[PDB]
This record gives structure tokens, sequence and C-alpha cells, in this order.
């Protein structure tokens, strides 16, 4: 009938300079085609974070350290500190 | 950074302070000493040790020995009496 061929023309011609061919917009003022994949391009940019987590960045934190090489003194201070509790045992 | 190690420090810590202190003090007393009843140095005589191993030992020690003694004192006081009065 009259609109098996009206609305699949209504949902060919402005869906077709609306989107998908990307170009022109008839149907209503604002056009989506520069709106889409480029100001909503930071979109979810915005959203999420920027810079930090969407970059992901190579944050190289410092590596594991350790008792810094310490001599003996640390041996003889927990020898000393072993015995005074052992002592009062 | 190392842990306490209480096992591994035992050189300078000792048993309490008492147990340490009296260690010593038992261990050479039980060392050098005689281990049953040696050297009974019962055999003695001489007069005064002959009385020792005698008469005047300690097993019995009874009045015996003082019966004896006051038995022999009055017989020389009887010749002392006789020489005297």
């Amino acid at each position: 009938q009259d609109l098996y061929l009206r609305e699949l023309k209504d949902t060919k011609l402005a869906p077709s300079t609306l989107q998908d061919a990307e170009g022109n917009v008839k149907p209503w003022n604002p056009p989506q085609k520069p709106n889409l994949p480029e100001l909503e391009l930071q979109g979810p940019e915005a959203l999420k974070a920027y810079t930090e987590q969407n970059v992901e960045t190579a944050h190289v934190a410092k590596e594991s350290e350790e008792g810094e090489s310490e001599p003996i003194e640390e041996d003889w201070l927990v020898l000393d500190d072993a015995e005074e509790t052992k002592e009062s045992h | 950074v190392s842990t306490l190690i209480p096992p591994k420090v035992v050189s300078s810590k000792n048993i309490g302070s008492a147990p340490n202190a009296k260690r010593i003090a038992n261990v050479v007393h039980f060392y050098k000493s005689l281990p049953q009843g040696p050297a009974p140095a019962i055999k003695a005589n001489t007069r005064l040790a002959r009385y020792k191993a005698k008469y005047f030992d300690g097993d019995n020690a009874s009045g015996k020995p003082l019966w004896h003694f006051a038995l022999g004192i009055i017989a020389f006081g009887y010749s002392m009496e006789y020489y005297f009065h």
C-alpha cells in the first residue's frame, strides 16, 4: 500500500543523510554527523578518567627495597633484643 | 628487619637467675666424693685411739666406758688414799 513505500523511503532517505553514510542532515537542524564521532569522541573520555586511565599511564613504581645491605649491626641488635626478652622468661 | 631468635639466643640467657647460680654449687658437690662408705678408717690403736676403736666408738657409746673409767679412777684412788690417808 501507500505506507509500504512511504515509510521505507522515509527510513531510507533521512537515515541515509543522517548517519552511516555520514553526510549532511535534511530532517532536523542539529547535525549528528559531526556530533557523534567528533564531539562525542571525548564523551566517554569526559565520563571516564582522561590522561590517567584511558592512556594507561606506565607508572614505573619504585622497586621493592630491602635492609639496604645492613651489616652485622642489626644482627647483634636482634641478638640483644632477643636476649632481653628471654632473660625474664 | 630480622625476627627475634629465642632458641638462637641462649648463649647469654641462662636458666632464670637462681638455677644458674646454684648449678656451679651442685655440679661439683657430687663430683669428688666417696661412692659408698669408702675409707671407713675404723682401725686405730694408740691408747687414745685404742679407746676410740674399742669402747669410745660412736655406734653405741653407752655408759659402760664411763663406768669402766670410774672403776679405774676409784681403783687408783684407793691406792692413793692408802698412801695419803
